[PDB]
């Protein structure tokens, strides 16, 4: 996802936008995966 | 003024002073045969408009004392906006009680000045004109009594 | 920012400056002190001279260099072309004339004049012709400056 | 491999934003009364035909988007809600189209009507912006015809989907008046006195401010319309000389018609001349550009050129794509290798 | 001037005098009827939407005092699109999290064991908007589809 | 002795200055001053040292 | 911003009148390009002698 | 009656203004207008009441 935020030029800041949102959020996914979903699973399930 | 005269009296004089301006990409300009210059300096992307505008101005200013009194009189203007219209605002009269002459003028005298002062409004265009005292001379009379428009 | 504060304070002085210094100079800009380079310009074969070239560069290449990326100020070694009247007092005083008379004559015989248009701004309902009126014009040739009736 | 190569690229899709514009370009120097005719004809088409979509038409005559004049006007068309307009016959992508062929027919002057490209404050309209430039003080005449040369060659080469035009200069008949300084300075008339008269009456004068209803406004001396429309009207104006005797213009003047420009254009400080044009469905946008430069070498001496706008932003953009995707390939590999502890297992997930 | 006899010549004697436009170059009209208007361009770098809010808010203050039957009407205007526009995409961002609740039902089949994956979707998003905000970015079309793809 | 910017003219298409000076002769030494005569009300040129 | 100079001068060469030559008298810039080449040289040698 | 600012002069190495207005004695009451005369076309002093 990141190598497109490195386009530069008039485009670049078009893509740079996508890249950022996706690579953030995706980290918040990995972060949440380890905190919310592990508990909250073992707090409600089966 | 006629296109060539606009150019050779306002335009040329202005361009000639445009320089030592950071991040200047290129500079195009028109001279109407109405009598209307539009020198427009495009800046590299990322550049600070606030400053670009500052620098553009500091040069205009050196030229200023060289434009005809007539052109100073009308007020030369330096703005920073997009070429395109953000919006058009319409004003009509549903009684049919006002003219095109009047609605232009109402607008001008009563509504234009604040919108243009509104932060973010880089440019305003008045579709029509404000009034002025109009002295439509007649040249026969003028002769009858031995008077020039002078 | 430094540019700006400097320009902001400079304004408070401007009013108090001889309205002839005003009428001309006063510039505030980000100075350096050392020429980065000195691109000079010569002629290989007498078709050009000091004044010849020192005006080519002046009026053909300076403006765009002085406007290219990363470029600071631009000191021009020599001087651009000017219409040059070199007065003779003996020939003058002979025909009973002061340089005033000359300056007047020039101011009067070389100058660009505005002049409106046929089928003007607001036209009479009929009307089907619109074009510029081109009145007096500027003098371009060493020769025409020769013929200034004095 | 193919499919990919058998696919056209692009930037951002046009969108029906529920508003569009419509130009009105009259043949340079045509009366405003005539420009209204067009405008009204335009107004009614929308208001009657497209009546099911067009909710409002704010038609403005006199307003040039980069060229003030009597020969120009613009119409701001606003449609009803997107809801009330099913199917692509009710999108701007066609409402316009139809209108374009609806005018650009029963006419004399050209009427472009179109939807402006989304997210493209000058970006990708896959045309080019050739600026034709004078570089040895040739003059306006030369440059005009010098461009006519390039313009006419570009005609011979339509073999690359093109529409190569200028930005509407086209000289126009104008009326010279040569005041005889001498005759005047001999008839006890001051040139200044002459000058103000012709000026002030023919192109009004701005005298000073007055107050209208608590607002400061401007005062203007000028002629009345009907004593300034045809050249045989300069007859009407006399001018008072020092002896008080009223002299008529035709005693220190003289005139003839001529051709001159109603618009002088310049680029980077030099008299220039802008040429637009494109590559539609056919050759590459940089192929077109190339040809242009080549016949731009044929042009007479002292004539040059430069690229502006979108054609400036072509020859720069940072550093391409299958290069920043090779650095992605490498970087994805090493990551899997890193995880899987091998050079070998990466090729399992990358494939 | 005064002249020999008692007759004096006033300006009015040699020229119609009238209140009239600074310059007659621009005649407008809104559906063929008598009009006027301000054409407004956006300050370089300014926020289109925020600015429009204000242009309106000012106009708001002006109406109460117009003459007899003078009405503001709003012809051209790009603003409402950008609004409807991004909001449509925000719709196709809710309904997609509601349509992930269902597919977590045809494979899971519990009221409160379907949430654990669908209640950790709009957590991850809400926090992006926040990270967007930190890194100075906007809620723009590009930035929303950035999130629909994210889903 | 100083010259004076009077106008602009159009040289080959570019606005340039138009000055008015004096040949280098009668513009050098303190006695050159004498060579320049100034007209008067009546109509007589007067020696600058009048 | 020295490439720019010559890249512009480049641009305005072809239209020069008969026999007009740009010369580059005093220019501090090829000193930079050497000064730096040298200090790269000592970087490889520095690696070499380690 | 109001005072007017003519130009500048240098006082001990410093530019300073030069104003010009009626001594307080001749500019106090409306009945003081009388005092002021203006040289007309033919060159005869005229009173304000005129
Ligand atoms: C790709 O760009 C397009 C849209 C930009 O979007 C938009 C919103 O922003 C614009 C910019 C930034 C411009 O600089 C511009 C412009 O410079 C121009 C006209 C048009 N004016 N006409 C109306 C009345 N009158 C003032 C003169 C002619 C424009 O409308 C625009 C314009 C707007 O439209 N040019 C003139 O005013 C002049 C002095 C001469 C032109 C003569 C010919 C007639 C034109 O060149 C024709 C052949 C076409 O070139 C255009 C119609 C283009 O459309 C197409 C299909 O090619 C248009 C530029």
């Amino acid at each position: 996802f990141v190598p497109m935020a490195f386009f530069g030029g008039s485009t670049g800041a078009i893509y740079r936008q996508f890249s950022i949102t996706i690579v953030s959020a995706m980290a918040l996914s990995v972060l949440v995966a380890l905190i919310l979903t592990p508990a909250l699973c073992a707090t409600m399930l089966k | 003024a006629d296109a060539k005269t606009v150019q050779d009296t306002v335009t040329q004089v202005i361009e000639q002073n445009m320089n030592g301006i950071d991040n200047l990409m290129y500079m195009s300009s028109n001279s109407d045969s109405t009598g209307t210059v539009q020198i427009t300096l495009t800046f590299e992307s990322g550049t600070d408009a606030d400053i670009a505008q500052v620098q553009v101005q500091n040069k205009l200013q050196l030229a200023m004392p060289l434009l005809p009194q007539e052109v100073q009189q009308q007020g030369v203007s330096v703005e920073k906006s997009s070429s395109s219209f953000l919006m058009v605002v319409g004003v009509i009269n549903t009684d049919g009680t006002m003219t095109q002459e009047d609605i232009s003028d109402y607008v001008a005298a009563n509504m234009k000045d604040a919108i243009s002062r509104t932060s973010g409004v880089g440019d305003v265009q008045l579709f029509g004109s404000q009034y002025a005292m109009r002295i439509w001379m007649n040249p026969n009379e003028l002769n009858k009594f031995q008077l020039t428009p002078v | 920012i430094a540019q700006v504060q400097v320009q902001n304070k400079l304004q408070l002085a401007m009013p108090l400056l001889p309205q002839e210094v005003q009428q001309q100079g006063v510039s505030v800009e980000k100075s350096s002190s050392s020429f980065l380079m000195v691109v000079g310009v010569i002629n290989t074969d007498g078709t050009m001279t000091q004044e010849d070239i020192s005006d080519y560069v002046a009026a053909n290449m300076k403006d765009a260099i002085s406007r290219t990326s990363g470029v600071g100020d631009v000191q021009l070694f020599g001087s651009q072309y000017a219409m040059r009247i070199w007065m003779n007092p003996n020939e003058l005083n002979k025909f009973q004339l002061t340089p005033v008379d000359v300056i007047t004559a020039i101011k009067a015989q070389n100058a660009q004049v505005a002049a409106g248009q046929l089928g003007g701004t607001p036209p009479v309902k009929g009307q089907q012709l619109n074009a510029s009126i081109i009145a007096q014009t500027r003098l371009t040739s060493t020769e025409e400056f020769g013929k200034i009736l004095l | 491999a193919y499919l990919f190569v058998r696919l056209p690229s692009s930037f951002l899709p046009d969108e029906d934003q529920g508003v569009f514009m419509t130009m009105v370009q009259l043949p340079a120097g045509a009366t405003q009364e005539r420009t209204q005719k067009v405008l009204n004809e335009v107004t009614h088409y929308y208001l009657t035909k497209e009546k099911n979509n067009v909710e409002s038409v704010f038609a403005v005559n006199g307003f040039g988007f980069a060229g003030r004049g009597q020969n120009t006007g613009i119409a701001f068309v606003s449609l009803k809600d997107w809801a009330d307009r099913p199917g692509e016959e009710n999108k701007v992508e066609a409402i316009t189209m139809r209108a374009t062929r609806a005018f650009s027919q029963i006419k004399d002057a050209m009427v472009f009507a179109f939807n402006l490209p989304a997210i493209v404050e000058l970006g990708t309209a896959t045309g080019f912006d050739f600026e034709l430039i004078d570089q040895a003080g040739l003059g306006h005449e030369k440059l005009t015809q010098a461009r006519n040369q390039l313009l006419a060659e570009a005609a011979k080469h339509p073999d690359m989907l093109t529409s190569v035009r200028p930005n509407g200069l086209e000289d126009t008949p104008q009326f010279k008046i040569d005041i005889d300084q001498e005759k005047a300075q001999a008839l006890g008339v001051s040139i200044n006195d002459i000058n103000t008269t012709l000026g002030a009456a023919w192109g009004g004068s701005y005298v000073n401010d007055f107050i209208d209803r608590g607002r400061v406004k401007k005062v203007y001396v000028m002629s009345e319309a009907k004593y300034r429309m045809l050249p045989d009207d300069i007859g009407d104006w006399y001018v008072r000389a020092a002896d008080g005797q009223m002299v008529p213009f035709s005693a220190f003047s003289s005139s003839r018609w001529e051709y001159g420009s109603p618009r002088l254009e310049r680029y980077n400080g030099l008299p220039s001349m802008e040429i637009l044009g494109q590559a539609a469905p056919g050759k590459s946008t940089g192929e077109a550009m190339e040809l242009m430069e080549q016949l731009a070498s044929k042009l007479p001496t002292g004539v040059g050129y430069d690229w502006t706008g979108m054609s400036y932003q072509e020859r720069l953009s940072g550093n391409q794509a299958p290069s920043l995707y090779a650095i992605s390939l490498i970087v994805v590999f090493l990551c899997l290798a890193a995880l899987y502890e091998s050079w070998s297992i990466p090729f399992s997930v990358m494939l | 001037k005064v002249n020999q006899d008692g007759s004096r010549v006033l300006l009015r004697d040699v020229a119609k005098i009238e209140l009239g436009g600074e310059n007659y170059d621009i005649i407008a009209e809104f559906n063929g009827q008598p009009a006027s208007g301000l054409g407004i361009k956006l300050a370089t770098g300014a926020n289109a939407l925020d600015t429009a809010a204000a242009i309106r808010a000012e106009l708001a203050k002006m109406e109460p005092f117009f003459p007899s039957g003078l009405k503001i009407v709003y012809p051209y205007d790009t603003t409402p699109f950008v609004k409807i526009s991004i909001h449509e995409v925000v719709k196709t961002l809710v309904e997609a999290i509601i349509l992930v609740f269902l597919v977590m039902y045809l494979f899971l089949q519990n009221f409160r064991a379907t949430l654990i994956p669908t209640i950790a979707v709009p957590v991850v998003l809400l926090g992006t908007f926040a990270v967007l905000a930190a890194f100075g970015f906007s809620i723009n079309t590009l930035t929303m589809f950035g999130m629909v793809l994210a889903i």
